[PDB]
RNA sequence: UAGCGGCGAGCGAACGGGGAGCAGCCCAGAGCCUGAAUCAGUGUGUGUGUUAGUGGAAGCGUCUGGAAAGGCGCGCGAUACAGGGUGACAGCCCCGUACACAAAAAUGCACAUGCUGUGAGCUCGAUGAGUAGGGCGGGACACGUGGUAUCCUGUCUGAAUAUGGGGGGACCAUCCUCCAAGGCUAAAUACUCCUGACUGACCGAUAGUGAACCAGUACCGUGAGGGAAAGGCGAAAAGAACCCCGGCGAGGGGAGUGAAAAAGAACCUGAAACCGUGUACGUACAAGCAGUGGGAGCACGCUUAGGCGUGUGACUGCGUACCUUUUGUAUAAUGGGUCAGCGACUUAUAUUCUGUAGCAAGGUUAACCGAAUAGGGGAGCCGAAGGGAAACCGAGUCUUAACU
């Protein structure tokens, strides 16, 4: 029986197809951001072959 | 011709004798040429039972939200492997058998994957750039 | 191909067990194996219960005496219960695909070439019931006790054949990878069944 | 599905229990000597043997002293007549010759002595 | 997985799909025809199980041995050679095993029925209110009040009544589907106090049931309760007549038995820790983890020398056991009186790598069925397509007005 802990795709989920997940950044966004444009410029998610190890944590099938 | 000096040498299942190698590791425990602790002896995992500075937090960090699409799955029609595997039948509808999409989808799609054959004329909604061409060796209706 | 110099009836036939094939060993060890412990829809073995006759906790207290940090009459390291670890029934029983049973199977023709691939009759002036005498057909091959067995796609009344490890029926799509490289001489010449694919007799 | 690991009991022990040059009490009575005695020689066995070539080197070479100095110039000179001196030149352990033929010794001596530019 | 969740532990459906499986009926009523299929109790009978049972195959000589069951040689039986037994390992001795036979009586269950109950079946009926929603407080659904459907009700109220009414996840419309507030129901399904028959890569008396033993005993607690140790002579007791020492004892020596008593009853094998008796070397000016390297000498067996094997070890070079824990240990830190025997990285499901093996753009089955490891079964799972959150596009595709 193996449970994935839902929340931990609930947020920042998927799998390109080399496999490495595309995380995401965030920091300021949304939750206070007046300054800075450039700054927050955000972009589209990454990884990190540094962490990507727990990240990893989840995973199972092909899902969405 | 026997050899009455006691014996014979014949041929029966004296042994498969292969299969993978590295077939142990020092388990079933690990009493042997030493003090081998176990939990690799610092002094934190006795009954493992523990990851901290959990896996969740600083590296679980904010999020960018997801609808989770509703339209079923609907895979795409197959990577073009209609006909002579289709039924025949040609244009498809699920029960195949070398390239089938489950029936409790809706709708299809196509997709310009491998080959064809010639005869295949498909109404059963949506052709790619590339297919509505690739299936020009053939008919390629729609009906949608 | 042929199937080499015949005693009994005429000689042999030209069909193809499969091609015949040569071995692979990785193969047999797997499948043979996997077959070991195959009656196995459960099985015993119980001889644990590290939850003993254990009634009640704590014989001494924690502290005083010495002696050391006492608990628990059923302690694994004590004397009379618990058993660590160990275990419960449990199935063992394995999973082969059918790619592999029915993967590379006979050969007895390839190695022990020189020692079967024989093909007769089924032995019908068999009597019903009665054994006095299998020894008659058995100079069929006058190759004795030697292990031995058949088939014959017909469950009939062969079944006189009882000896402790001699000579065996075993009919139906039950060939037995075990009982054959088991055997040594195992002439199958369930007649018809051979064919190229079900020879299951 | 069973052990009874009792059956490589003694065979295990014994095998070593078996050291018994007295050693002393369960130095060689039960398994005190365990390795704690056997272990032990089994080390001074490794050394204080290896040391012999040593032990036997400075042997020789307090005779050899003796010997020559004992007939005029010692260990020190001594060698270096016999050294200067190419296929003229064998080494101790034989110069352990100055025990059992003496005046062959003694010629060495000479031999060495003259060499001496 | 979709959801729920200090969106944090952890909680997890259903739609739909493969199968095991299969059945629907009465009341809310009058009239008709009239005891009718319907269950259920009871007597009975067969079926078939259960509770006693019956009969059931073939061998001898010969060798060692106390004993043959084995060795050599020849001979039978064989749905029986499954297992148990007998003086050691037996298809032939002894109970069996296949195999075929059974039960005055009792009851299991099935069928057929007698009794009594019950009512079948058509005609005009008739469709379950302090009930559905609801305000309030909880509680049930994966679902934490959340935009929360839906199910209960403490409480407060309270409808249509079938050209009416509930559900389709807040809500409205629409269409689709279904009739609540009254009841009955086989089966697949869960279970082990027991009964019978079969089985074990499950134990072998620190194992296994706490208990192979007159064991929940003796034992300790006021109690509730708790909780042991303790198998073996031999093939048959043939359990040791009689004599001797002794205290009309212990115990033991002869003698008898017997293959054996080195088998003597505290009894099979009989290890270890530990304690004696015999003999040889060492030992009464000698410093310490007691061993190591020398190594004399003695005791001993040796080679028609050749400087040997063995116990010994005066004397002399080094030289402060281990474990664990630590920057670090002779350590004046723990841990060990010593032996014997138990005594700790397993197990299951699930993933992800490695080796390996089998098919390959494929590989594979689940539950289940089964002339039970076979085949049957592809529900489904994984890969060949990626991208954007998603609509959606697709060897593309995002991002942006953008074609960069
Ligand atoms: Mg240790
Ligand atoms: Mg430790
Ligand atoms: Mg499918
Ligand atoms: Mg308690
Ligand atoms: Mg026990
Ligand atoms: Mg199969
Ligand atoms: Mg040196
Ligand atoms: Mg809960
Ligand atoms: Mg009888
Ligand atoms: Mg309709
Ligand atoms: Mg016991
Ligand atoms: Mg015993
Ligand atoms: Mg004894
Ligand atoms: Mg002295
Ligand atoms: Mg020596
Ligand atoms: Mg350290
Ligand atoms: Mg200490």
């Amino acid at each position: 029986p193996k449970i994935k802990t839902v929340r931990g795709a609930a947020k920042r989920f998927k799998k390109t197809g080399k496999g490495g997940f595309k995380h995401k950044h965030a920091n300021l966004r949304h939750i206070l951001t007046k300054k800075a444009t450039k700054r927050k410029r955000h972009l589209r998610p990454k990884a990190m072959v540094s962490k990507g190890d727990l990240g990893l944590v989840i995973a199972c099938l092909p899902y969405a | 011709m026997r050899l009455n000096t006691l014996s014979p040498a014949e041929g029966s299942k004296k042994a498969g004798k292969r299969l993978g190698r590295g077939i142990g590791s020092g388990l079933g425990k690990t009493g042997g040429r030493g003090h081998k602790g176990q939990k690799s002896r610092s002094g934190g995992g006795v009954r493992r039972g523990f990851e901290g500075g959990q896996m969740p937090l600083y590296r679980r960090l904010p999020k960018f939200g997801f609808t989770s699409r509703k339209a079923a799955i609907t895979a795409e029609i197959r990577l073009s492997d209609l006909a002579k595997v289709e039924g025949g039948v040609v244009d498809l509808n699920t029960l195949k058998a070398a390239n089938i999409i489950g029936i409790q989808i809706e709708f299809a799609k196509v997709i310009l994957a491998g080959e064809v054959t010639t005869p295949v004329t498909v109404r059963g909604l949506r052709v790619t750039k590339g297919a509505r061409a690739a299936i020009e060796a053939a008919g390629g209706k729609i009906e949608e | 191909m042929e199937l080499v110099l015949k005693d009994a009836q005429s000689a042999l036939t030209v069909s193809e067990t499969t091609f015949g094939r040569d071995f692979n060993e990785a193969l047999v060890h797997q499948v043979v194996v996997a077959y070991a412990a195959g009656a196995r829809q459960g099985t015993r073995a119980q001889k644990t219960r590290a939850e003993v006759t254990g009634s009640g906790k704590k014989p001494w207290r924690q502290k005083g005496t010495g002696r050391a940090r006492s608990g628990s009459i059923k302690s694994p390291i004590w004397r009379s219960g618990g058993v660590t670890f160990a275990a419960r029934p449990q199935d063992h029983s394995q999973k082969v695909n059918k790619k592999m049973y029915r993967g590379a199977l006979k050969s007895i023709l390839s190695e022990l070439v020189r020692q079967d691939r024989l093909i007769v009759v089924e032995k019908f002036s068999v009597e019903a019931p009665k054994t006095k005498l299998l020894a008659q057909k058995l100079k069929d091959m006058a190759l004795e006790d030697v292990l031995i067995i058949t088939g014959e796609l017909d469950e009939n009344l062969f079944l006189a054949a009882r000896n402790l490890h001699k000579v065996d029926v075993r009919d139906a799509t039950g060939i037995d990878p075990v009982s054959l490289i088991a055997f040594d001489k195992v002439v199958m010449t369930a007649d018809a069944v051979k064919q190229v694919e079900e020879m299951l007799a | 599905a069973r052990v009874k690991r009792g059956v490589i009991a003694r065979a295990r022990h014994k095998k070593i229990l078996k050291q018994a040059k007295g050693y002393y009490g369960a130095r060689s009575r039960v398994y005190r000597v365990a390795f704690q005695a056997v272990i032990k020689a089994g080390q001074y066995a490794y050394r204080d043997r290896r040391q012999r070539k040593r032990q036997f080197r400075q042997l020789w070479i307090a005779r050899i002293n003796a010997a020559a100095r004992q007939n005029g110039i010692s260990y020190s000179k001594f060698i270096n007549g016999l050294k200067k001196a190419s296929v003229e030149i064998d080494r101790k352990i034989l110069a352990d010759i100055a025990v059992f033929d003496k005046v062959a010794f003694t010629a060495l001596v000479e031999k060495a002595k003259a060499a001496l530019a």
